[PDB]
């Protein structure tokens, strides 16, 4: 017999649960982190999360069918298209002559492509409050997210 | 003794007899100081590399990495995740303070040389407990010698 | 020693704040805001307590949460603007105008944060463009 | 214990009768050595803790935790120990007032 | 049902401060069979100055 | 089972066994308490909203 043999090292407790908590916190704080460093007074794009990919594909289609225009133009066109196809009140046969006319009358193929875009798009007093006193916030004393945070002389005369 | 590992059990079929050695020792489960020190140097160099890389990536070292280094390093890697880490960053001379406690607290401290908060837990004995049960002959073999079966509880799962 | 004791007897707080009552009120307002995310008063009160006692960063985070959970709330937006440092207070202020166009208090806070004639002129020109009929 | 305390009192009275066993020359020699070493190291004397020290609350929390650690609960603590526990809880509750008390004592208390 | 035991009113004065007024709560004890409801009133003074936690 | 035909819990079954074994039963007060409990159970099992509605 040696000495270390049969010695074992444990595994992090609740590793997966802490990972899930971290994932939920990050997907909830994604908005805050996205808008953290955007100094809006010094940022011109602030005025202008899986809806953002839909907005991006809308912008890509508009860029393809519009000809690489500034970001303000692209955002305005995207807002116009999404808002008008949402406020059409499911009136479809009228959408060609307007939207495809605006985009250049490419074809009904791209018409059926773009209808998918509108398909995938989607100060109070408050008197009376309820409160609950509970002894929650019990953990294992470890990090809530499994992360490693980091942050005259004498003289003789 | 080989006799002590014999145990019976009855059910509607009848009675059935079974068996399952020497007791484990502590030293086999304690890790040598030399291995401790070498692995500490190695693991902490690895962590320094990982930390530089994660600072480059602009994230914090998550628990998923540094998982193969869980109970390793003389300052254990576990201590890197404690809530009180930032506060502890201001405790200096704690080793001398712990050593001197003997002149203030009457109780004798066996762990006069380390603090759980700073150095981490340097040992582990869950394996020792499980091996002790197995060597003694399994829960049923152990329970044979007691009066449990006289209580007539159906099973040993919901007892306290 | 005499000078330091004088400085200490000057430092002694004349208002203090019963720590236990402060904790009780903190728990009460935490329950408030948790139960009703759409109560601008809840976030405003939480931030006011956390700024009068404790430190300001927790109140600031609570108020970034509250501004987004209570859109169309000039009072909460102004709480955020006043609590945030000037540079990011401006970002809060213009987020407030984006959520609430025609927000004259918010625009005034924008100007007061900018503290420069050119930026004030530009912001007021934009505000007039938005709403010309405001004396 | 009683014999050791008797011997210690003998020691103290013998000291008071025989004065400092360290002669003035030895005292000045060691003092000069210490000042020379500190000058060489370029050491800056520790100042009296300012009124608005950044970490004073951290230090107070560490001190109170260390004081609490000395209670391995046996469920039977005497009057003085329980009173000290109460004082520790009070300091935990209101850190700033305890700091004011501490600085007052460090400045004036000598008995 | 004891979720209504502790409820507060938060009324603003736009200049100077904001006040929260603890209001009386109710413990509801409802019998589905006879429909008898014992609603116990919890006065504000019971917990307005209690100096106690949820314990 | 007791003479009345009710299933008997093991505790009072052994109570009756021990009584019959030693040769002395329980006291008069205990007998009265037991019987009053039995008739309490019978009365409860053989069966104020309207009053509250009318008084409201």
């Amino acid at each position: 017999t040696r000495m270390g043999d049969k010695a074992q090292r444990t595994k992090p407790q609740m590793q997966e649960e802490r990972r899930a908590k971290r994932r939920k916190r990050d997907e909830d704080r994604h908005d805050i982190n996205k808008m953290k460093g955007y100094t809006l007074l010094s940022e011109g794009i602030d005025e202008m999360k899986e809806t953002r990919e839909t907005y991006e594909v809308l912008l890509s289609f508009i860029q393809a069918a519009l000809g690489d225009q500034p970001r303000d133009i692209l955002c305005g066109a995207a807002d116009e298209v999404l808002a008008v196809l949402k406020n059409e009140k499911l009136r479809d046969k009228e959408r060609r002559k307007e939207i495809d006319l605006l985009l250049g009358q490419t074809d009904d193929t791209r018409y059926h492509v773009l209808v998918n875009l509108g398909k995938k798009i989607t100060i109070d007093e408050t008197y009376g409050v309820n409160v609950q006193f509970e002894s929650d916030e019990e953990e294992g004393d470890e990090d809530v997210y499994g992360e490693v945070r980091e942050e005259c002389t004498l003289s003789a005369n | 003794p080989q006799s002590d590992l014999r145990w019976s059990k009855q059910t509607d079929v009848g009675i059935t007899h079974f068996r399952s050695q020497l007791i484990p020792n502590l030293y086999r489960y304690i890790q040598p100081w030399e291995s401790e020190f070498i692995d500490s140097q190695r693991v902490w160099a690895e962590y320094a590399l990982k930390r530089q890389e994660a600072i480059a990536q602009n994230r914090r070292l998550t628990l998923e990495d540094l998982e193969d280094s869980w109970d390793r390093g003389i300052p254990r890697i576990n201590t890197l995740f404690q809530k009180d880490r930032h506060t502890l960053a201001y405790d200096k001379g704690w080793r001398v303070r712990t050593d001197f406690k003997q002149y203030q607290v009457l109780k004798q401290n066996p762990f006069w040389w380390t603090h759980q908060r700073h150095d981490g837990k340097l040992w582990n004995l869950n394996n020792y407990r499980t091996d002790m049960i197995q060597a003694l002959g399994g829960v049923e073999g152990i329970l044979e010698h007691t009066l449990f079966k006289g209580t007539y509880f159906p099973t040993w799962e919901g007892l306290f | 020693p005499k000078g330091y004791l004088t400085d200490l007897n000057s430092m002694i707080p004349t208002h203090g704040g019963d720590i236990n009552d402060i904790k009780k009120a903190r728990l009460l307002l935490k329950s408030v805001r948790e139960t009703n995310p759409h109560h601008p008063p809840a976030w405003i009160a939480s931030a006011r307590l956390e700024e009068v006692t404790g430190k300001l960063q927790v109140a600031r985070n609570l108020i970034m949460k509250g501004t987004e959970m209570c859109p169309k709330s000039e009072d909460v937006w102004l709480e955020a603007a006043r609590l945030q440092p000037g540079d990011t207070a401006k970002a809060v202020v213009a987020q407030a105008v984006r959520h609430l166009p025609q927000s004259v208090r918010i625009y005034i806070r924008a100007a007061e944060l900018e503290t420069d004639i050119r930026a004030k002129k530009r912001v007021l020109r934009k505000a007039l463009e938005h709403v010309p009929n405001s004396v | 214990t009683r014999l050791y305390l008797k011997a210690e009192q003998e020691r103290q009275h013998n000291y008071l009768k025989d004065g400092p066993y360290i002669t003035a020359e030895e005292a000045v020699a060691v003092y000069t050595t210490t000042v020379h070493w500190l000058e060489s190291r370029r050491f800056s004397p520790i100042p009296f803790p300012p009124l608005s020290y950044k970490h004073d609350t951290k230090l107070l929390i560490l001190a109170l935790e260390r004081l609490k650690e000395a209670y391995s609960v046996k469920s039977r603590l005497n009057q003085s120990q329980r009173e000290e526990l109460g004082l520790i809880e009070q300091a935990y509750d209101n850190p700033h007032e305890a700091l004011s008390r501490i600085k007052r004592h460090l400045l004036t208390q000598r008995a | 049902d004891d979720t209504n035991v502790y409820r507060v009113t938060i009324h603003k004065t736009f200049e100077g401060n904001l006040t929260t007024k603890p209001i009386n709560g109710a413990i509801f004890i409802f019998n589905p069979r006879t429909g008898q409801l014992f609603l116990k009133i919890i006065h504000t003074s019971v917990w307005a100055g209690q100096k106690r936690l949820g314990q | 089972v007791d003479e009345t035909g009710r299933k008997l819990t093991p505790k009072e079954a052994f109570r009756q066994l021990s009584h019959r074994f030693h040769g002395k039963g329980s006291g008069k007060m205990k007998t009265e308490r037991r019987m009053k409990k039995l008739d309490e159970e019978a009365l409860l099992k053989k069966m104020l909203g309207t009053v509250a509605l009318l008084q409201e």
